[PDB]
């Protein structure tokens, strides 16, 4: 009694997967800089792995 | 065991009269449609006349072969309808079925939808002879 | 002013929150003409109505029949017998409560 | 005054075979107004489908039927003993009269 | 068969989903019932609320 539900009643054109993209290098000097300063809490001959 | 059962059936010489009666059983005699067919030996299954349930109205219709000597009536406390026929010819010989449905049905409801699931229970008697 | 506006429909909305909220009556309701001696200014005013609703126990259904305003009902099906409450598309409706003047 | 015809008088069938009885009316008839009955000799008529396709509670699922208007029709699937009965069909909207019978037998 | 406006009628309607959304019933193909049904009722978000 004056009450709707919605959904999804179909799909205009191909079923393709949803995504996010991000820049290649600005992500990996963005993490370098992450590993950078891990290293101040953690050793300076270290390893850090993601 | 819904059921019908006629009685009062026998020869009356033309010009006499005869009642009929039909008891109901098992089934809510007021909410039936009732109705009368007979079938003298060698013929096929002739409509007599009928009564509309008592909760609808009580309307009534007849054959035009019977209308203005045959009377129908129901008492809904004794379950029974009732044919009374006057001026009896020959051509009134024949069996009298009680004939009648029921529906009966199994309701189910929940609190955003309510459903009703019918079945129609056909009742003939065996029939009585006049 | 807009305080006793405001204050006026408040009282009035929680007269209402105790009584019974008629949702069982949202079915289809058969309906004809009232058969009874009607002036002409009162010819299709009213309608005797026939539905099924539920009862006390939910596997247990009755017959009711009631007269309802033509005002109060709208048609539906084929535009023929088949009518409906007017409130059933838009909201539920709720009773009042007889024992509140 | 609407008056129902039948076909044939007589339908000659084996057991097992599928009966087609037929039923023709003067005027038409709404679905809903339409019926069938089995009528085994010395028994009372008992109903197999009403409302032109619809089954009595009780009767099998050999038993079945359509029609509209004028024109409507009585089938059985399969044909057993017990089926070879006389047939009527009857009408209820304005006219309660019934069809004279079709007779089954082998 | 979804409820509507009269308690005594019904109506038939399809729609898409997520497989993620649903989740099928005694290993019948045919069969799928909504993930929320043994748990918690859902309730449909208002479209007029950001
Ligand atoms: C509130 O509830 C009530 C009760 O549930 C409901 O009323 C019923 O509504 C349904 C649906 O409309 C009706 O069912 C339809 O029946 C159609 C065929 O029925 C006709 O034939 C019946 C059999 O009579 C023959 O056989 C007997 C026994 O041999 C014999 O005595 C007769 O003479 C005749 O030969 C007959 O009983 C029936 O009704 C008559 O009798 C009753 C009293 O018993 C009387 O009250 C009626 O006025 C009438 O005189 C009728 O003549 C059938 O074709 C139809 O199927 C169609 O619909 C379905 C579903 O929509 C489709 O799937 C299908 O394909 C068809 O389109 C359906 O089955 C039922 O008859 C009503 N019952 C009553 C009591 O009338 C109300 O509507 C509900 N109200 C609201 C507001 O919701
Ligand atoms: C609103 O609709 C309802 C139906 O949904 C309607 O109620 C019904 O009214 C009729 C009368 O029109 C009632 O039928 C009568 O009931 C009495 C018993 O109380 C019987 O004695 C009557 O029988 C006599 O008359 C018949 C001919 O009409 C004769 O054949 C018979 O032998 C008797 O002499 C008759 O059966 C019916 O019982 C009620 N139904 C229910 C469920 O209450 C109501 O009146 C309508 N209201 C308005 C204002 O339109
Ligand atoms: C994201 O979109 C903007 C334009 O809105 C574009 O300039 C940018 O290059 C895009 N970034 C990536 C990773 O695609
Ligand atoms: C990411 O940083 C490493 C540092 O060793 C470098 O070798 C690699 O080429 C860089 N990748 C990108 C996309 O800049
Ligand atoms: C780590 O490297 C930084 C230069 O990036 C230097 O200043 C710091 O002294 C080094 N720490 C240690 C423990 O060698
Ligand atoms: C309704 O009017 C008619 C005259 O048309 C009259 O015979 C009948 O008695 C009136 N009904 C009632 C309840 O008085
Ligand atoms: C029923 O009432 C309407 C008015 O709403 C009228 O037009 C119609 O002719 C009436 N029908 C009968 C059979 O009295
Ligand atoms: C309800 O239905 C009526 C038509 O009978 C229409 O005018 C009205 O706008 C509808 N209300 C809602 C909330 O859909
Ligand atoms: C709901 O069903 C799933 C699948 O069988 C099960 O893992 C989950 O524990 C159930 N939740 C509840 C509350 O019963």
């Amino acid at each position: 009694p004056g009450q709707a539900f919605y959904y999804t009643g179909d799909i205009i054109g191909d079923i393709r997967q949803a995504h996010c993209n991000v820049s290649k290098a600005t992500w990996n000097e963005t993490l370098g800089k992450v590993v950078k300063q891990l290293r101040k809490h953690f050793g300076n001959n270290t390893i850090i792995r993601f | 065991e819904v059921q019908l059962v006629e009685s009062g059936g026998g020869l009356v010489k033309p010009g006499g009269s005869l009642r009929l009666a039909c008891v109901g059983s098992e089934f809510t005699f007021s909410e039936a449609w009732m109705t009368w067919v007979r079938q003298a030996p060698g013929k096929g299954l002739e409509w007599v006349g009928h009564m509309r349930p008592t909760t609808e109205g009580g309307a009534k219709d007849y054959a035009a072969a019977v209308r203005g000597r045959f009377t129908i009536a129901r008492d809904d406390s004794k379950s029974t309808l009732y044919l009374q026929m006057n001026s009896l010819k020959i051509e009134d010989t024949g069996v009298y079925y009680c004939m009648t449905g029921v529906e009966r049905g199994d309701f189910w409801s929940d609190d955003y939808s309510q459903h009703y699931n019918t079945y129609l229970i056909d009742v003939w008697g065996k029939g009585t002879t006049v | 002013v807009e305080q006793m506006h405001e204050d006026i429909i408040s009282l009035w909305d929680q007269s209402l929150k105790p009584c019974v909220k008629l949702t069982p009556l949202c079915v289809t309701l058969q309906c004809t003409n009232v058969t009874n001696n009607i002036t002409d200014d009162m010819r299709g005013e009213l309608k005797n109505c026939s539905f099924n609703a539920t009862t006390e126990l939910r596997n247990k259904r009755q017959k009711v029949y009631s007269l309802f305003y033509r005002l109060d009902i709208v048609p539906m099906g084929e535009n023929s017998t088949n009518y409906r409450l007017i409130n059933c598309n838009t909201s539920a409706i709720t009773q009042a409560c007889p024992k509140v003047s | 005054e609407i008056v129902l015809t039948q076909s044939p008088g007589t339908l000659s069938l084996s057991p097992g075979d599928r009966a087609t009885l037929s039923c023709r009316a003067t005027q038409s008839v709404g679905g809903d107004y339409f019926a069938w009955y089995q009528q085994r000799p010395g028994q009372s008529p008992r109903l197999l489908i009403y409302g032109t396709s619809r089954r009595a509670a009780g009767i099998p699922d050999r038993f079945s039927g359509s029609g509209s208007g004028t024109d409507f029709t009585l089938t059985i699937d399969r044909l057993e003993p017990e089926d070879f009965a006389v047939y009527y069909c009857r009408q209820y909207e304005t006219s309660f009269t019934f069809g004279p019978g079709t007779k089954v037998d082998i």
